[PDB]
């Protein structure tokens, strides 16, 4: 029965190894993202939650028929 | 947030042209003819400076 239709546990042992890896990798990088939304929210400085604001293509930077603009 | 300076009323003076807009109108073309030089070196002042304390002389 064990030859045939099973396997060693080494198998099963290391392929836990290896689940237990990605299912703790995944799980400090959900953290990490969560930290890195509040700190791109709360700051600004990242490239996330941009807003946007006027672009300064639009001024007209000629003589303005007055001297003072 | 600061002080605003202004020029003294003596640095302010000068000899007035009292002649109203019909002389002026009736000179105008060969007044901006004979003095564009002073007039112009005024307005270039005044556009670049956009300020009128920096262009009084
Ligand atoms: C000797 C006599 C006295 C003792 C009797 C012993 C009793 C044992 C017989 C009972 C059958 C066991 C039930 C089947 C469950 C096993 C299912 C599965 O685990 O088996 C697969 C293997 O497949 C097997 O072939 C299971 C198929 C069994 C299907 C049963 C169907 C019987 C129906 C009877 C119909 C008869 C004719 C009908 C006439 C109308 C495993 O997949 P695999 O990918 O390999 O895994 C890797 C393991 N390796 C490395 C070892 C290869």
């Amino acid at each position: 029965i064990a030859r045939t239709f099973y396997d060693g546990p080494e198998k099963n042992y290391e392929k836990t190894m290896a689940i237990l890896q990605i299912e703790a990798e995944k799980a400090e990088l959900r953290l990490k993202e969560l930290e890195v939304r509040r700190l791109m929210r709360a700051r600004g400085d990242g490239p996330w939650y941009q807003y946007p604001t006027i672009d300064k293509a639009l001024i007209d930077h000629s003589p303005k028929t007055t001297p003072d603009n | 947030p600061g002080i605003v300076e202004l020029p003294t009323l003596e640095d302010l003076k000068v000899q007035e042209v009292k002649v109203s807009s019909s002389v002026l109108k009736a000179a105008a073309h060969h007044y901006g003819a004979q003095c564009d030089k002073p007039n112009k070196e005024f307005m270039l002042c005044r556009w670049e400076e956009k300020d009128p304390r920096r262009c009084l002389e």
